[PDB]
């Protein structure tokens, strides 16, 4: 009943960031987990997901650039981001799928030169 | 004050801007239509479909695990018998495709044998489920599907009345036949019962004794989800209510069953779980009519070509909300079915049961619903696979889940504004 994202920051276009999310066992164990983002002026959009067995899938806007992964030993969720563009600027959140109804605080990412 | 809100809660300002915009509202209603097709029109990709399938498969799997070990017997009235053997075919027996109810003298009942009355109930539900699974479940929106189901049992032994006129309905026990038509759903279901006698010295008779054979041919049996869940409920409740004695053969090396002897309803955690899954699947399927009754395909907008007024032009909203809420409720119950049985979160002896038996097959996979001499003591109902596919379908419902939440929030905003 706890979600804490981290790793966000201000980067250049072309940059990389690894976001992390520390989920509790309730939420994480045996559950599909995923990342979401909420950009300026828009509602929260789904970005990626991953099944307990490690199979990942992605939104078209990030496919080929972002990689989602999970560490089942430590209830961690990770998003590696590459080739960032201004358009990736947003608050990023992890949650399970379907969503637990309280969201973490999220971690800000800002891509800009 | 409201400016002071829309600072601290930025996504809410966005929500109100969308709620006043017909093109955004229509875009949300088009999304509802599409996510509804995924939920009630698809199979592989529908979380709802996979959760239904999983609930049914767990019930069937439970019996494939334990039926071979379960005592049954006696005569037609629920009464004890002095010498009656009754064999049900296409059932998961010990090293066999039949289960034999040959326990005499003991009164059928709790921590005793399953009466043949109950076994007939259990068996009919099992044959139906195994036939449907075998042909493939239809998508949730399809209700006028049917299936044909055929199954046989045999009565031998002095004094055995389980195949007689009274038990069966057939006037002549040798070569006779009876047709009746109860109606499950508002649907008609034709049952043809037929009987033949095979003497001991008749040719081609392995068993050195003489027997009666009853054939049941049911046509137009509903294969809808609501229908099939009622069958699974009957299967698991019959077992749980009869609560018959069982004892297992623990194979060398193997995976190990506990307890080895006892009563079938002693598996309380496992039965509760299955009953819960079926209950959640039934509530899930009930959301189908809420979705159908509230189509979101008609575009919305002002009237007399004047701007849209979210305070008056918005009576569609109750239905949009009801629909989105229904879809959301489906997805959550589907997830909840999976979490009931998924071993990642199970513990102790309920986990052993699922990882070592229920989510296991010993057949040489072979298609769904086939019963072999090795089926016993394993689930043979594609439970690990169904869990995996349910998770995959949910992972691929990322976008739609968010679109449903946005649609529900737009609608809910409009329901608010109108009052
Ligand atoms: C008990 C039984 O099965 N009797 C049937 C009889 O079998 C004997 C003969 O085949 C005989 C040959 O000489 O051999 C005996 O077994 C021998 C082996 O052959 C031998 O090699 C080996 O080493 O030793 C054994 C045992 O010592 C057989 O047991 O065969 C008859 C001919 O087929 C049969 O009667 C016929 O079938 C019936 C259904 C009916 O249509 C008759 O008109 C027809 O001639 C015997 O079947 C029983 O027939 C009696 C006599 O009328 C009854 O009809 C009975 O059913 C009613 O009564 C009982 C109460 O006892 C129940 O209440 C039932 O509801 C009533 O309907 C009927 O027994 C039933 O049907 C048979 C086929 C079987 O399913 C039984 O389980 C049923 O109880």
């Amino acid at each position: 009943v706890q979600l804490q994202e981290s790793g966000g920051g201000l980067v250049q276009p072309g940059g990389s960031l690894r976001l992390s999310c520390a989920a509790s066992g309730s939420i994480f164990s045996g559950n599909v987990m995923g990342w979401y983002r909420q950009a300026p002026g828009k509602l929260r959009e789904w970005v990626a997901a991953i099944t307990p067995q490690g199979v990942p899938n992605y939104a078209d806007s990030v496919k080929g650039r972002f990689t989602i992964s999970r560490d089942n030993a430590k209830n961690m969720l990770y998003l590696q981001m590459s080739s960032l563009k201004p358009e990736d600027t947003a608050l990023y959140y992890c949650n399970r799928l379907p969503n637990y109804r309280s969201w973490g605080q999220g971690t800000q990412v800002t891509v800009s030169s | 004050n409201l400016s002071k809100l829309l600072t601290r809660y930025s996504t809410l300002n966005t929500l109100i801007k969308l709620s006043a915009d017909p093109s955004a509202i229509n875009a949300a209603r088009e999304n509802l239509g599409a996510s509804a097709k995924n939920l009630i029109g698809d199979t592989k990709n529908s979380p709802a479909y996979q959760a239904v399938l999983l609930a049914i498969n767990a019930a069937v799997g439970f019996w494939n695990v334990l039926g071979y070990a379960t005592q049954c017997g006696g005569n037609a009235n629920g009464q004890e018998s002095t010498s009656s053997t009754t064999i049900f075919n296409n059932e998961p027996g010990y090293r066999s495709t039949s289960i034999t109810c040959s326990l005499n003298r003991y009164k059928p009942g709790y921590y005793g044998p399953m009466s043949i009355e109950n076994f007939k109930k259990l068996n009919e539900a099992y044959q139906i489920l195994q036939t449907a699974l075998n042909k493939g479940l239809p998508a949730l929106k399809e209700n006028n599907g049917t299936v044909s189901v055929t199954y046989t049992y045999t009565c031998s032994g002095e004094g055995n009345d389980n195949c007689s006129k009274k038990a069966t309905g057939v006037s002549d026990q040798n070569g006779g036949t009876k047709t009746k038509t109860q109606t499950i759903d508002g649907k008609t279901v034709t049952t043809t019962i037929s009987s033949k006698v095979v003497d001991s010295q008749a040719k081609g008779n392995t068993t050195r004794v003489s027997y009666t054979e009853i054939t049941n041919k049911l046509d137009g049996v509903p294969d809808s989800a609501q229908a099939l869940l009622a069958q699974a409920s009957t299967l698991i409740n019959t077992i749980n209510t009869a609560c018959p004695y069982f004892s297992v053969t623990n194979k060398s090396g193997g995976p190990q069953m506990e307890p080895t002897r006892g009563k079938l309803c002693g598996f309380t955690e496992e039965i509760s779980a299955i009953q819960k899954m079926i209950t959640d699947a039934q509530e899930l399927v009930n959301q189908t009519s809420v979705i159908n009754e509230h189509e979101q395909s008609t575009p919305v907008g002002g009237n007399n070509g004047k701007p849209f007024n979210p305070f008056t032009d918005a009576s569609f909203a109750q239905g949009m909300l009801a629909n989105a809420s229904a879809q959301a409720k489906m997805l959550n119950l589907a997830h909840q079915v999976g979490q009931t049985i998924n071993p990642d979160n199970l513990t102790g002896t309920f986990k052993n049961f699922v990882t070592g038996f229920l989510a296991t097959c010993n057949n040489k996979g072979s298609p769904p619903g086939t019963v072999t001499t090795q089926t016993f003591a394993s689930g043979c109902a594609y439970v690990e696979q169904t869990i995996t596919n349910l998770n995959n379908s949910i992972a691929h419902f990322g976008t739609q889940e968010q679109q449903i939440q946005q649609a529900e929030n737009i609608a809910d905003t409009l329901v608010n504004f109108g009052s």
